């Protein structure tokens, strides 16, 4: 069975487009965003999210992750695609080779 | 207060450490296909490179541990990397898990060396061309070395990972304590924290590789 | 002529292979049997010499 | 026709019609894993979002059990 | 040091032995590298004509 | 930038005095459906959607609270 | 019992029975050490 060609259309690497489409009818385009900002402000206002040293280690590792992704993402995607293309080319070559061998026989 | 991130986590009273230790293999999906997605492609390339690195130096009997040593390095590296995310509990900071990883493998290698190989196993404690009046001393040394190899394995992982985390946390506190004071100094401390984060990624991978390489050498000295 | 009809059957078989991106590994070991792991000579993973990898 | 998937079925009896067995919960978790995997990971030309979403859920879980320690670091009292 | 509290030591050892010796190894066993598709166009156990 | 406002002018604005009767009628419809228990017609899809919108307006209330105590984190005193 | 030992123990049998025997002895040793540590505590 062949795989699809694209994934699930995530936004910001965290939330899929299905959520934005699901809130589009009742709360429009800014609905999900005001829900997100409201939840963030309620979390860090009622001190559900306690600001500590882990906030800054979190910001550091998230910055390193976003930078590393934006930088070495094209390279890793192209590397995987080229690995698959080389394997496919080698396989097609080795199939035609045996066809030619039996035709020669 | 300071070692709060190394205490066995519990959610609603249950040992979440079990889930945290079982999670790493979930990030390695496998497939029967011949040409598959980018994640499995990159992971299989990495596993092949790792196997060729760790296992080419062994003979036919040491190469039966390819599964064991590749599993060890993959498990430790993924645990150490997942320990870098915010608020996470890293099980490789625990001396219990690291002792349970180190003692079985080292003991298995030395018992494998004493079951077969027994002549060469007992000869290994003496270097080849050791002069005569020094033969006793170099047997007291080498012996205790062979007896600290397991502990010095586990500790070397624990003491490292723990320490790294501690340092980062402390620097984090610094930034927080400096957020209400001069902001250029806060940005300088934050840049130190970013460099430390990159160093901690490197040390995660390096510690996985070194634990596995020392186990591999103990195996190579007994096959 | 017997050998030739066998060869023609085999060439039809090779010509009617499923494309390689719908192909499992058992299908490859059926198509090109030289791509099969010698799980008798090498019983343990990776079932081949490490240099072969 | 009470096999209606949740998000389509309004009833509480449906809640008790499900297979709340160990094998049932195992099948439920495995079906969820394969739904996520087929939607986000098991595609060609896949994205890294299929991993960063897992890591975000992991960080949320990690914060959940780290709250009993952080609630002593709150900077207000109410 | 919470690492010295020996009461939670089994909780840290028992899942590891499942993850290191069972699950990761079952996932490496399903990571197989087939041998190259090398097609020999030289394979003909022939013989001279009947003379 | 400005697209935020392009959507906010239609969505994130207060209700004009002309459409408060519409809101009163909708509130009456909701309380009626709660009275007669007719909400057993609402699929859990739409139930979740309504719950999310109610959570959003509660978050509006809490944002109004943080703008009414002049301090974001907790109570400044 | 079925489809578990078909997907867990049939693949891992060559290793559990032949390759890791010394690992099993060493794991007994490790359990003994851990018992002596937890008991003297
Ligand atoms: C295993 C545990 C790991 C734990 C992590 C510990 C710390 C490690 C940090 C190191 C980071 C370095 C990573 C670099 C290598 C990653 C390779 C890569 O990105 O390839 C993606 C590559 C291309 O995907 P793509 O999304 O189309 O490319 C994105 C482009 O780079 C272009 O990107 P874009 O600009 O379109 O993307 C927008 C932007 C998101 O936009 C933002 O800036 C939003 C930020 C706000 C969020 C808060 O980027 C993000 O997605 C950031 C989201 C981060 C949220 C993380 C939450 C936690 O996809 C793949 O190849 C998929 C498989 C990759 C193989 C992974 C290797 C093996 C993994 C082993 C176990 C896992
Ligand atoms: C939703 C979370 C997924 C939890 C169940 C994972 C699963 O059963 O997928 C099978 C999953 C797929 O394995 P695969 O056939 O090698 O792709 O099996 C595992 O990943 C091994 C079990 C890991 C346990 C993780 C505990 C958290």
């Amino acid at each position: 069975p062949p795989l699809p060609e694209y994934g699930g259309k995530v936004r910001y690497g965290l939330i899929p487009e299905e959520f934005f489409q699901f809130l589009y009818p009742k709360t429009g385009v800014t609905g999900p965003y005001v829900l997100g900002t409201g939840l963030i402000l309620y979390a860090l206002s009622k001190e559900i999210y306690v600001i500590s040293a882990e906030t800054f280690t979190a910001l550091s590792v998230l910055g390193v992750m976003v930078y590393g992704i934006k930088k070495y993402g094209p390279f890793v995607a192209d590397f995987a695609d080229k690995l698959n293309e080389q394997k496919l080319a080698q396989l097609e070559e080795a199939k035609q080779a045996s066809i030619q061998h039996i035709q020669n026989a | 207060n300071l070692f709060a991130s190394f205490i066995a986590p519990t959610i609603l009273g249950l040992p979440a450490a079990v889930l945290i230790i079982l999670f790493p293999p979930l990030l390695i999906p496998t497939s029967k296909y011949l040409i598959n997605n980018r994640l499995i492609t990159t992971q299989q390339w990495l596993i092949k490179l790792t196997s060729k690195q760790m296992m080419t130096m062994h003979n036919t009997k040491g190469r039966t541990w390819s599964l064991m040593l590749v599993s060890l390095i993959i498990f430790i590296a993924t645990t150490n990397l997942l320990g870098l995310l915010p608020h996470s509990f890293t099980p490789t900071t625990q001396l219990s898990m690291n002792l349970a990883m180190a003692i079985p493998l080292w003991a298995g290698t030395v018992i494998m060396g004493f079951r077969s190989k027994i002549k060469n196993a007992l000869a290994h404690f003496l270097p080849q061309g050791t002069p005569t009046p020094l033969i006793p001393m170099l047997v007291i040394i080498e012996t205790i070395s062979l007896l600290i190899q397991p502990m010095a394995l586990a500790v070397r992982l624990t003491a490292n990972i723990t320490a790294g985390h501690l340092l980062m946390h402390l620097i984090g506190s610094a930034t927080l304590a400096m957020s209400t004071i001069n902001l250029p100094s806060t940005l300088i401390i934050f840049t130190i924290l970013i460099l430390l984060t990159i160093l901690e990624i490197a040390v995660a991978l390096i510690q996985a590789y070194v634990f596995t390489l020392l186990v591999s050498l103990y195996l190579h000295d007994n096959t | 002529k017997a050998r030739i009809v066998e060869y023609e059957k085999e060439m039809e078989k090779m010509k009617n292979l499923i494309p390689f991106d719908q192909m499992t590994i058992e299908d490859l070991n059926e198509a090109f049997p030289e791509t099969k792991l010698d799980k008798k000579k090498y019983p343990y993973w990776p079932h081949q010499p490490i240099e072969n990898l | 026709k009470k096999l209606l998937e949740v998000k389509l079925g309004e009833l509480p009896s449906w809640i008790l019609m499900r297979d709340f067995s160990p094998s049932g919960i195992f099948g439920a978790f495995q079906r969820g894993y394969y739904r996520y995997y087929n939607k986000y990971i098991n595609v060609k030309k896949g994205s890294i979002s299929g991993i960063t979403m897992v890591l975000a859920c992991y960080v949320l879980f990690s914060y959940s059990f780290s709250y009993k320690h952080l609630k002593h670091e709150r900077l207000r009292k109410y | 040091m919470p690492q010295l509290n020996t009461t939670v030591w089994p909780t840290m050892i028992t899942p590891m032995l499942l993850t290191l010796f069972l699950i990761t190894q079952l996932k490496m066993l399903n990571t197989n590298y087939h041998l190259p598709p090398s097609p020999k166009p030289m394979k003909m156990k022939n013989y001279n004509k009947p003379w | 930038l400005a697209t935020f406002w392009y959507y906010a002018k239609v969505e994130l604005v207060p209700p004009t005095p002309a459409e408060i009767p519409r809101a009163i009628q909708s509130l009456k419809k909701i309380v009626n459906s709660a009275q007669t228990g007719s909400f057993k017609q609402l699929t859990v899809k739409e139930a979740v959607l309504n719950g999310l919108v109610a959570t959003e307006v509660l978050m509006w209330f809490y944002v109004g609270e943080i703008i009414g105590k002049r301090g974001i984190i907790g109570y400044d005193v | 019992l079925q489809s578990i030992i078909k997907n867990i123990w049939i693949p891992m049998k060559p290793y559990y029975t032949k390759v890791y025997q010394e690992i099993w002895i060493g794991m007994g040793l490790m359990g003994f050490i851990v018992y002596k540590i937890r008991a003297a505590d």
